[PDB]
């Protein structure tokens, strides 16, 4: 399986409308070698996908959001499921690849009463603690603290990419517009301007928060090249017996 | 292809799919700016990107996207294109579209309105054909009004009776009555759905031809009163009265009968005063007697197969004729060159009624362009999806050769090297058709699939030698995968020592039989003993390529490995048909005998909604005979609508949840058993 | 004659008063102190040394380039001090300035003191009162949160980190307290929730008040997020000093030993 194999089938996989969903497993299968993917916990916390694949013959751990289930929202179960897999992959020198399409964290009274804060902190911890190479591709959505907990550039990530359909924002257009303009009574034009300016991957690009806005066809090739270079990555951290996981 | 002659500056293509791509390609090769139309869904189709300019026309459904006439008028208004080409279907056979475009300034590539109206209804068509001194199918002039009149007419027109519906298409309102009671009740029922189907409420009772061969004649005309016949074509292998495999020359027809049919077609075209490309369809019995039946006032779908034997670009001729120039070729310039055969690749399952339309998205798609004598017409690319709003057409595969056998061999090779992953196609049925003994001999008819597969398409029945070759290839592939699994990189801390196993003893379960296989490797060559029969399989063993070429005992074969599992299951496409095999090691096969075969409850009835939100709509209703794998009750979310599907197969028990249901992390939903 | 001397005094007087006297009074009517009062109560008398006092936020969108939208210090007070003679680094979030919402400069100051603390080997105490990320600021609010999270994770197991929620903390402001070693809340005035009750009603269609969604009682009796709750701010800070007296000053140090009777 050549490392520079193109995947044109991904050029239109993300629907134009933000209301329709897609299967991230199709993206994973297209990107990886021989379309072979060993999924971990395939029937539990299905709004996140974790598994083992191979890129250019090298074992890679893959974590991604599943827009089919819960629209990709993070919750307690998905947070723990992703966190333990990421920690294992870090502990045994396995590169991580992340596919990001996340609207935020699942709301509700049950999530708060169950301690969603602790488990979201678990996933954020696991991603920030990793010293193995990390590659991230944002497909459609990255809103709020969720965007930060999905291996952003700012958690000492290595390479971050955005598809042309990606969008990075503090929060949704409606809430941002209603909170910026409390008493403007011109929500139409304000929302139009906000979605024209900040509903696209350019605000994160101009600040350098993503390396490039890549075409979806080149994804696999790009990733392979990165995994060739970051194979010798070494970082140094302060000494400690161990750390305090938010468990 | 001389660009010196003045030609239309811009043509709007009012179509979609493979024909739009074809006309855009032939316009680009002729140095003409092209403008394409599309719906919202087909915003990234091949023809849109290949065309110079694109115009969105409407929503997804065809009734508001490509059948929306005023949208086409406004599109041509802004685009100010000189001409419009309708391809086939859609608006190619609508008088009022042609009239309204020709009113202001727009020239139409095709026939005139009066010609379409004349050959638009079967009554006038048959009347003028009789006036055109050509052979016509026996029958009663006019349309019968009462069943008593129909059964009275059936007495003197032959005991076999057939009923057809006036106008329309797609083989609707058509069937056969054999008895007087059959005649009367069939006429009553046909009158019953006459209004529902087309609304003409006009029916035809006449004689049914037994063992018919459908033979097409390609006629070309201009505005200077010149008509030519471009040989013939044979379109007989049909299911649901729709052609799938068709051949440029017909072995049945000799020179004299072909000349007679061509002259009759030219005379009919002159009588109707045709001034473009068209096709005239005849039915031929076993006695070389041809009866006229309808002619198409548009480009034919199977036109490319007759271009290879003649070397003429039909769309180029249509464009030049619409410009006004006369034909540059005489009847002596029309000749048969070689042979040509072409098949239609659909997105349908050939194991159900010889094809049932299916939907999906193409994950992988590769066409066999590199093979000799192969041409592909398709508007499909990797990532395209087969919707429910359009024809399930995927591709048209054309092959040409010096004679029939070479064309058939090239077509079989092309079908073996053609990669489609994401949907289900009918390539198995096509490759069975092209290698059938009757088809090779040529004793075919419109009832080919009805009697060749009386019980329906069952797949490919493979002989003992083919079964041995398939088992050998599967075993060699299994061993090659196992051997590739052992090739790590050097560790220098814990060295890896490869196992010294020399012979692999395998148990291979195929269909309902278990075979014992002994496989040995000698580098790039595998010696495989299947039940005491020795075979030698050699290949490059590239396990990542979708197509694998192997050689079994000198016989070259091309197979695909669609699926593979650690448990031994593997699906391999061999000779165009997908076989499922289970390969285990001998020890694992022995141990498998202790595994209790488990029953499946198969009562998934508690599938929940993902989000604790509310419902937005209900897709289905209790008891709608929907099984599994389709929308039941879609959900709304903070952003994304949840395409909630069904559970187990069967008939939906009940749907209770209504739009706007406040749910606490999940929702009881569709129930099956 | 130069006016560069009265500019410093004017900016100092603006910095101490924060978001204005009216907002100080509004904070007081809710039963809450200010950030500087909290710092004064927490630390030893006359030991607080402030850093980044004059820092101003560098956002220039949605009309925040105006003078009226500029507050020196920018909604956080950071520095170092002594508790019973032992060094500590501290930040307190000012709810008066833009609702304590985090911006580029807010995160910059917090990251600065955290870096100093990990360099010398002293703990960090954070008094949290923040409305989330500054919406008008943009994506660099997310960047500041991510920087703070990265420094929280890096320092874990190196220096102790204490969090005390003093007011309503929402949005992404709930993950830094979760990543620290210990977390305390104040009853009836402190909250912790990712999503507010209004959005929950929009989504879950469940009528829940802020107190019963993210209150101190919820997080100390049925959630497992907070470790203890205190009656008011004064009691909370006295208990915080008492608790801080227990911990080793760094992971390189042994467990503290005090005189015993
Ligand atoms: C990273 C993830 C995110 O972006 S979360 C963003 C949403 N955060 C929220 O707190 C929701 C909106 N805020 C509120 O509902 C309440 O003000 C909160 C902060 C929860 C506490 O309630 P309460 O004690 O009544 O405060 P308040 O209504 O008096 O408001 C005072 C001023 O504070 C401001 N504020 C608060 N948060 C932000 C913020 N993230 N961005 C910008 N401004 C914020 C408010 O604008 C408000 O302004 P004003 O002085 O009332 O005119
Ligand atoms: N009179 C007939 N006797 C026997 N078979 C017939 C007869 N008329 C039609 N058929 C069968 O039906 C096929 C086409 O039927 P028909 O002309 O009704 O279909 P259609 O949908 O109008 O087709 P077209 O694409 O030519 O407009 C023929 O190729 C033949 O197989
Ligand atoms: C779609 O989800 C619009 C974005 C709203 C984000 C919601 S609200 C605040 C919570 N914080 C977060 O990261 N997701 C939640
Ligand atoms: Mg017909």
């Amino acid at each position: 399986d050549p490392s520079d194999r193109l995947v044109p089938e991904l050029d239109t996989i993300v629907p134009l409308e933000s209301t329709k969903a897609y299967n991230m497993v199709d993206i994973i299968h297209s990107v990886v070698d021989e379309r072979e993917f060993f999924e971990i916990m395939p029937n539990y916390a299905k709004n996140i996908i974790v598994g083992f694949a191979r890129m250019n013959g090298r074992t890679v751990g893959i974590v991604g959001n599943q827009p089919k289930v819960a629209s990709g929202c993070l919750d307690i179960n998905s947070s723990v499921k992703g966190a333990r897999f990421v920690r294992f992959c870090d502990a045994f020198n396995i590169p991580l690849i992340t596919f990001v399409d996340v609207p935020g964290f699942l709301p509700g009274t049950a999530q708060e009463y169950g301690g969603i804060i602790r488990h979201g902190a678990k996933l954020l911890y696991a991603f920030a603690e990793a010293t193995v190479p990390k590659v991230t591709v944002i497909t459609r959505k990255a809103y709020g603290g969720a965007y930060d907990v999905m291996s952003s550039k700012h958690l000492c990530g290595d390479t971050n990419y955005a598809w042309p359909t990606a969008e990075i924002a503090v929060m949704g257009a409606k809430g941002a517009v209603e909170i910026i303009f409390k008493g403007h009574e011109n929500v139409e034009a304000a929302q139009a301007e906000y979605i024209e300016k900040f509903a696209n991957p350019f605000p994160a690009a101009v600040r350098g928060f993503v390396d490039d806005i890549i075409q979806p066809s080149s994804t696999r090739a790009r990733i392979c090249c990165d995994l060739d270079v970051l194979a010798s990555k070494k970082v140094q951290r302060p000494w400690r017996k161990h750390a305090n996981i938010p468990l | 292809y001389d660009p010196n002659e003045k030609t239309f500056d811009k043509i709007l293509v009012a179509n979609r799919g493979e024909i739009a791509c074809r006309v855009i390609r032939t316009c680009k090769k002729m140095g003409i700016k092209t403008v394409a139309i599309h719906s919202d869904v087909d915003a990234s189709s091949v023809h849109v990107k290949m065309a110079d300019e694109a115009v969105c026309v409407g929503p997804a459904p065809t009734s508001k996207s490509y059948l929306n006439m005023d949208a086409i008028m406004e599109a041509i208004k802004k685009t100010r294109a000189q001409a419009v080409h309708p391809g086939y279907g859609f608006l190619s056979e609508n008088k009022e579209f042609a009239r309204c475009l020709a009113a202001e300034d727009v020239v139409f590539i095709g026939p005139d309105t009066h010609a379409i109206q004349a050959m638009g209804d079967k009554i006038e068509s048959k009347l003028l054909a009789k006036k055109a001194e050509v052979n016509t199918i026996p029958g009663f002039d006019g349309v019968v009004k009462d069943a008593e009149e129909a059964v009275r007419i059936a007495r003197e027109i032959g005991y076999p009776v057939m009923i057809k519906a006036s106008a329309g298409g797609g083989g609707k309102g058509m069937r056969i009555a054999w008895d007087d009671e059959e005649t009367r009740d069939g006429f009553r029922l046909s009158s019953q759905e006459a209004a529902s189907s087309f609304g003409d409420d006009r029916l035809l009772i006449e004689k049914f031809i037994d063992n018919p061969r459908h033979i097409e004649i390609q006629v070309l005309g201009d505005k200077h009163g010149n008509a030519l016949w471009l040989n013939e074509r044979e379109c007989s292998i049909q299911r649901r009265n729709q052609k799938v495999v068709e051949e440029a020359p017909s072995i049945f027809l000799d020179a004299e009968t072909r000349r007679a049919m061509g002259e009759q077609a030219v005379a009919l075209a002159r009588a109707v005063k045709y001034s473009s490309a068209g096709t005239v369809e005849f039915l031929v019995d076993s006695k070389k007697n041809f009866y006229f039946l309808e002619m198409n006032t548009r480009l034919q779908v199977e036109h490319p197969v007759t271009e290879c034997i003649t070397g003429l670009d039909l769309v180029q001729e249509m464009i030049r004729v619409a410009k006004g120039y006369p034909l540059r070729h005489k009847q002596a310039d029309i000749r048969i060159n070689g042979w040509a055969v072409e098949c239609r690749v659909y997105a349908e399952d050939p194991y159900k009624s010889f094809g049932l339309p299916s939907i999906g998205r193409l994950s992988q798609y590769q066409e066999p362009l590199h093979l000799p004598g192969v041409r592909v017409d398709s508007g499909i690319q990797p990532g395209s999806d087969i919707s429910i709003y359009y024809d399930p057409m995927i591709s048209k595969l054309i092959t040409y050769g010096s004679d029939r056998t070479e064309a058939l061999k090239r077509m079989a090779d092309a079908l073996d090297n053609y990669v489609i992953r994401g949907v289900t196609h009918n390539i198995a049925l096509l490759r069975e058709v092209i290698i059938n003994s009757r088809f090779v001999k040529g004793d075919i008819s419109t009832k080919f699939l009805s009697d060749v597969y009386p019980d329906g398409f069952k797949g490919h029945m493979l002989t003992k030698s083919e079964k041995n070759q398939l088992l050998a290839i599967a075993s060699s592939l299994f061993v090659a995968f196992q051997l590739r699994a052992q090739h790590f990189q050097e560790n220098s801390r814990m060295p890896v020592i490869k196992p010294d196993i020399a012979n692999w003893e395998l148990s291979v379960k195929l269909h309902d039989k278990v075979h014992t296989v002994v496989a040995s490797n000698n580098g790039s060559v595998f010696s495989v003993e299947v039940d005491g029969s020795k075979l030698n399989v050699t290949s490059t063993w590239n396990l990542a390529s979708p197509l694998l070429s192997v050689s079994v005992d000198g016989t070259q074969r091309t197979v695909q490995c669609l699926s593979r599992e650690a448990g031994g299951n593997m699906s391999i496409q061999f000779l165009g048909t997908v076989y499922k095999v289970n390969i285990l090691t001998r020890l694992a096969a022995e141990l498998n005998k202790f595994m209790l075969e488990k029953v499946t409850e198969d009562t998934s009835s508690v599938l929940r909604s993902p989000m604790p939100g509310v419902v937005v709509a209900v897709s289905v209703k209790p008891g709608d005979a929907v099984a599994e794998g389709q929308e039941i009750c879609v959900i709304e979310a903070m952003k994304m609508q949840n395409s909630m599907t069904a559970g187990k197969t069967g008939t939906v028990k009940s749907v209770h949840c209504q739009a706007g249901d406040t749910v606490g992390e999940g929702d009881l939903l569709v129930e099956l058993e | 004659a130069t006016s560069v001397n009265e500019r410093i005094e004017n900016k100092r007087r603006t910095a101490l008063l924060g978001g204005g006297q009216r907002r100080i009074d509004a904070q007081h009517k809710r039963g809450k102190l200010t950030a500087r009062e909290r710092i004064s109560l927490l630390l030893d008398p006359g030991s607080f040394v402030e850093s980044d006092m004059f820092v101003e936020h560098r956002c220039a969108d949605f009309g925040m380039a105006a003078d009226k939208n500029k507050f020196p210090g920018d909604s956080v007070v950071t520095g170092r001090g002594r508790i019973n003679g032992r060094l500590v680094y501290v930040f307190s979030q000012d709810f008066t300035v833009f609702g304590g919402s985090l911006s580029g400069a807010h995160a910059q100051k917090i990251c600065k003191i955290m870096d100093q603390a990990i360099t010398v080997g002293a703990p960090v105490i954070g008094l949290n009162d923040s409305g989330g990320a500054r919406i008008q600021e943009g994506v660099e609010s997310l960047a500041g949160y991510a920087d703070i999270f990265l420094r929280n994770v890096t320092a874990s197991g190196v220096i102790p980190q204490i969090s005390l929620i003093m007011g309503p903390c929402a949005g992404g402001a709930v993950y830094s307290p979760a990543l620290t070693d210990f977390t305390f809340m104040v009853k009836d005035t402190s909250y912790l929730f990712i999503t507010g009750p209004d959005v929950v009603k929009s989504v879950t269609n469940e009528d829940v008040t802020q107190e019963e969604l993210g209150g101190a009682k919820t997080h100390t009796t049925m959630s497992g997020v907070a470790h203890r709750a205190f009656e008011n701010d004064v009691d909370a800070l006295c208990n915080l000093r008492d608790f801080f007296n227990y911990l080793p000053l760094s992971s390189q140090d042994p467990a503290p030993v005090r005189e015993c009777h």
